[PDB]
């Protein structure tokens, strides 16, 4: 599942009306999970406050290094409500 | 409002945005004005002066009443408002009843518009109508009489207080569907702003070319309404 | 003049309003607490 | 009915003549058909009981005096409608 | 008499107090059924334990890099379920 | 400074109230617990 | 057009010996414009101060983030006088 | 600008009108920066 | 017209993170036309 600890943060900026840049560690040091598994729907759900009315940390069009424990990629988040969706970059 | 969440440890901060809006209150400009000629001293048993600068300050007053009340009454209400509505209650089939003071009451209570002063606006008809309901005037819903004394007129039920608005030339509460829908008003007192650039300003002369004394007295106000969330307006049958 | 009025002002007030909202702390109290923990978890003994 | 009571109260108040002295005249038909409502003669309501007093003649009631007018021969309380209707008033003190 | 007070807010009946949670936009009283019916609990105080390590904490600093004033609140707790037989939860239709 | 330093604040005590709300509606609620569940009364077709 | 509200920087080094990382927000919440309009030559010449002599904060080799209303893809800043023009990266 | 009239004696004014208008400035915010290093302290005889 | 809310701010301060000083001037200022009536442009050519 999703862990806060291994989320951090890339971009250094903190002008709001702009995207912000995570970086994720699923790999075998962190939470160990493929790709496909970080990138499914609904996984970062709960580094949201409130996913129902989309209140949380990320924001629509934030790109999300994703480092899988057996590949990386580059993602964009679609939606923060009612669920939390990337697609490939 | 702002928002906590949460970050990993020796991460960058990552802040709730916080949203920021303006109301504007326009200012307008009233006076009410009388003359009093000299020759009328001698002849009157009565200071036509006192008089006419009591009747000018009532003018003043009442006018000051007129655009608080047309600012509320112009905001917009939706039975299923949004974060800019006013929250309403609608007319249905029934008068001012008990089950719509709870409604109104439990808007103000959802939104946290419960706190502080709060205000219900009502003109003679809704009190007539208010005056037969059990769970106001029955003593055993609630420790004062309003039978006895000056009715709804400054009664206060469930923290707040009634306050009767007579009919005045000015326009009153307006009314809706015809006239034969009466509108009354829940105000948080923060909901709605008044700027008072001048309460009662004058000035009583005497203008030797018109051998008079003119009593001028003018006001300068408007008000705007600040935050909707604060405010509901109940509606009721003038004839139930 | 009436040409006055070309040159009006607006007044922006000092004092904010923050929009009605709930100040929380409502359940302060209202089960049983303990102040002062320190660690990353607290543990309370239960018997059957 | 307390109804019409009711709207009698709210004429006052819409025109704002519902401050100081505020005498009601009836005749003993009025009294008689008012005596039916509960709101004025149940202690939930008000204060005084007035079945155990002079009834409707001298009770105050929403802060207005009630006084009953008896048939009289100069007149009295004037009636309308070919003698079916009667005539009640609500006077403030100083509109007479 | 609660209709001279702040209603239920606040009111004991049968020993047990009542406290109204207004709208959150953190989700205040969860809803299910589509958001048609509420859910109100009922607790016993050594039901559930609330562990508190700081209340409110805080710190306001300048920040020149980004030329802003960084205001900054937290505050560190955590709260676990004792006993689930002191818990009851009541659901009602929002629009009976 | 002033106006977010007060709305953090609110921000925080509206935190410390759902973190209470959401162990109380975590816990599992039946018709028929058993030591390990809370109670229901079902919403049946009334309000409260 | 170019909003300075929609630009925020991505390294956090002051490191002025090398290159520096941005990103845009031209989605729906940004300026909502396509990535092609974005990555059009001289669109980015209001953030120079005087791109006549390429005086401003970017720099030639600079990688911005781009995030148009239909996609995102990194580019890179091929020069900054007497234009401000991207390529792909 | 105004202008001076004449009159008859005992006759009412009639003043001149006198034009209004507004100019607006928009206020701009500009920065200048500049970094040192630590490492340049003892290394520099100028005070960076 | 030219309006300065600030002619010179500025604040040097000590970044830990980047272990340097941080130089930081600023200004905050717009200019307007009052009345063009005032203005005259002369051209005129480089190389005559």
């Amino acid at each position: 599942a999703f862990g806060i600890n291994y989320m951090g943060r890339v971009s250094t900026s903190a002008n709001n009306d702009t995207q912000k840049v995570w970086i994720y560690n699923g790999t075998a040091t962190g939470s160990n999970e493929t790709v496909a598994t970080i990138a499914a729907s609904g996984y970062f759900n709960a580094f949201m406050v409130n996913v129902a009315l989309g209140k949380g940390p990320l924001g629509v069009g934030d790109l999300i290094i994703i480092n899988g424990n057996d590949a990386s990629a580059f993602y964009t988040v679609q939606t923060i409500t009612p669920n939390v969706t990337v697609s490939v970059f | 409002e702002g928002m906590a969440n949460q970050k990993a440890p020796q991460d960058d901060i990552t802040p709730m945005n916080v949203s920021n809006r303006d109301a504007e209150a326009v200012i307008e400009d009233w006076y009410a004005s009388e003359y009093a000629d000299r020759s009328f001293q001698n002849k009157l048993a009565v200071n036509a002066v006192e008089e006419y600068a009591k009747l000018c300050a009532w003018a003043i007053g009442r006018r000051a009443d007129q655009i608080n009340i047309d600012t509320i009454a112009g905001a917009t209400y939706s039975a299923t408002p949004n974060d800019q509505q006013g929250a309403l209650v609608p007319v249905g089939t029934t008068g001012f009843t008990f089950e719509k003071l709870r409604q109104a009451h439990r808007w103000l209570r959802q939104r946290s518009a419960n706190r502080g002063k709060r205000t219900v606006i009502i003109d003679a008809i809704a009190e007539e109508q208010l005056l037969n309901v059990e769970q106001l005037t029955n003593s055993f819903y609630v420790n004062q009489k309003i039978l006895d004394n000056d009715g709804l007129h400054g009664m206060t039920f469930l923290g707040m207080n009634f306050i009767v608005i007579p009919s005045m030339q000015e326009g009153g509460l307006p009314t809706t569907g015809g006239g034969t829908v009466g509108r009354a008003f829940f105000i948080n007192e923060m909901a709605v702003g008044y700027a008072q650039s001048e309460r009662l300003g004058g000035d009583i002369s005497w203008e030797n070319i018109k051998t008079s004394y003119l009593i001028n007295m003018w006001m300068e106000a408007g008000a705007v309404v600040i935050d909707p969330k604060g405010l509901v307006e109940v509606d009721y049958l003038l004839e139930p | 003049s009436l040409a006055l009025s070309q040159i009006e002002i607006q007044q922006f007030l000092s004092e904010a309003h923050a929009e009605f909202q709930s100040e929380g702390f409502l359940l302060q109290g209202a089960v049983r607490t303990k102040s002062g923990t320190k660690g990353s978890i607290v543990h309370f003994p239960v018997f059957g």
